[PDB]
């Protein structure tokens, strides 16, 4: 599947989840990979991001402080924890990787990501 | 013959004494090419090909990725993929194909054409010309989040230069040229509106540039004269290069139904750059 993310759930506002996501596609140390969101009816959004060598992050403004994005390069890995979590955060979320060969800068992408898992499913509740 | 994903191998005609990554990497991943083979024209066939749904653009790009994380001299050479025992590729041969739907003139074969893998934003370089007239092939059209992938039928050569500064040259007629019939392919799509181009509007710093990778170098061209003698690109670098301009990434602005629509240079997603060589084949099982 390339990309298989994992820890969806039914949360209780106020409570944390932790998504995963394995990476079994090709990597590089040119390497995006984020997060994306779509909360039923809505459109698409852009959630986190981090680049696969430098480890520099983007988040978008309504996750600031409470989202946190990390990777593990030796699994092939990349987790989203999701503390504080609010209604708005109900979602299907998806992980997804983008190959940046000619980038000169460490700031990961935003938009326009390669490839996209299945989706991980989360409810807030409250 | 089903159609199937399988696992493709690739065929060079790399040296084994040479240095440059592209030859070393298909030294160990490649086999020989066959420097005649046989194409069997199929008589009477029709059958339907969509290139925005086509399992060979996914394991080029991995392949690609393997190249450039593999590793000196950097000059892409013509790879070409070939399907495995029990299966075969299936070529469009229709000369004004849009990649998706039905194929007329259909032959079946072992390998692709041998393609160079050019990594590069908004303009397609040392790619295949279309065999007659401009090609410009969507997803969809109507939807202007699909990128627009313009195939010319005629190079237009750029030439770049160094002096951290450098720049690009292109003539300035061959150019004008390349964007009107680029225009009369575009009204056909959008109910006869005005066409209008303008420069790139956001998106990833290698993406708002014409950006692309010249012997060792990465050169990034601010587009700007071109969507609007010779036209000078300024250029950063972060040495001599002659590429063609085979063809191009656009994006439709969206908005308001006026009575125009908008393009601007993209890119980004390099399995586009693979599309616009790919778009032609599809894998099927034979047995
Ligand atoms: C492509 O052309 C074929 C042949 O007329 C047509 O059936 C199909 O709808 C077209 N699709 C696109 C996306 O242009
Ligand atoms: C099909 O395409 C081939 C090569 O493009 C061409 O030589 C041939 O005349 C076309 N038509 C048939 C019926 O073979
Ligand atoms: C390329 O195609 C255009 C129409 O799109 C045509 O007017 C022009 O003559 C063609 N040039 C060549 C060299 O085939
Ligand atoms: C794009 O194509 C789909 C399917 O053909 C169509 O439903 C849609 O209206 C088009 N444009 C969009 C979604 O903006
Ligand atoms: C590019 O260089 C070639 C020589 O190889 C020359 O014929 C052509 O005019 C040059 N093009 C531009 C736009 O300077
Ligand atoms: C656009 O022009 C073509 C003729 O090339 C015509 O068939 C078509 O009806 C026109 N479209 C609109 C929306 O007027
Ligand atoms: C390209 O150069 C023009 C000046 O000629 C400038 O207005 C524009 O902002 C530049 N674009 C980028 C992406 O740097
Ligand atoms: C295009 O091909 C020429 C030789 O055919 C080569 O010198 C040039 O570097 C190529 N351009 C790119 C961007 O690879």
């Amino acid at each position: 599947v390339q990309l298989q993310e994992s820890g969806g759930g039914l949360v209780q506002a106020g409570g944390s989840l932790r998504l995963s996501c394995t990476v079994s596609a090709r990597t590089s140390s040119s390497h995006d990979m984020g997060w994306f969101r779509q909360a039923p009816g809505k459109e698409r959004e852009f959630v986190a991001a981090i680049s696969w060598s430098g480890g520099t992050t983007n988040y978008v403004d309504s996750v600031k402080g409470r989202f946190d994005i990390s990777k593990d390069n030796a699994k092939n890995a990349v987790y989203l924890q999701m503390n504080s979590l609010k209604p708005e955060d109900t979602a299907v979320y998806y992980c997804a990787a983008k190959w940046r060969p000619l980038r000169y800068s460490d700031n990961p992408s935003n938009s326009d990501y390669n490839y996209w898992g299945q989706g991980t499913q989360v409810t807030v509740s409250s | 013959w089903k159609e199937a994903n399988t696992t493709l191998f690739c065929a060079s005609d790399a040296k084994a004494y040479d240095t440059e990554a592209h030859n070393v990497w298909a030294t160990h991943a490649c086999v020989p090419t066959d420097p005649n083979p046989q194409e069997v024209v199929l008589e009477n066939v029709t059958e339907n090909f969509n290139m925005w749904k086509n399992h060979m653009v996914e394991q080029m790009h991995e392949d690609i990725i393997s190249l450039w994380d593999q590793s000196i001299s950097f000059e892409p050479i013509p790879i070409h993929f070939c399907a495995p025992a029990g299966f075969a590729i299936l070529k469009c041969n229709d000369k004004k194909f849009n990649g998706t739907g039905p194929c007329t003139n259909v032959s079946t074969v072992q390998c692709t054409h041998g393609i160079r893998p050019v990594v590069s934003t908004q303009l397609l370089l040392n790619g295949s010309l279309a065999e007659e007239e401009v090609v410009i092939r969507s997803e969809n059209f109507t939807n202007n989040v699909k990128n627009i992938i313009v195939q010319l039928n005629e190079s237009v050569q750029i030439n770049c230069t160094r002096h951290r500064q450098a720049h690009c040259n292109i003539s300035r007629e061959k150019w004008q040229n390349t964007l009107k019939q680029i225009v009369k392919k575009l009204r056909e799509q959008f109910k006869n509106k005005t066409i209008a181009f303008a420069p790139s509007s956001g998106g990833d710093p290698e993406i708002v540039m014409h950006s692309f990778n010249c012997n060792g170098e990465f050169f990034y061209c601010n587009t700007t004269k071109l969507f609007t003698t010779v036209i000078t690109l300024p250029c950063r670098i972060r040495i001599k290069c002659s590429s063609n301009i085979t063809g191009l990434l656009l994006t439709r602005d969206g908005g308001v139904d006026t009575t125009k629509e908008t393009f601007r240079p993209g890119g980004g997603n390099m399995k586009d750059n693979w599309r616009s060589e790919l778009y032609k084949y599809k894998v099927v099982r034979i047995e």
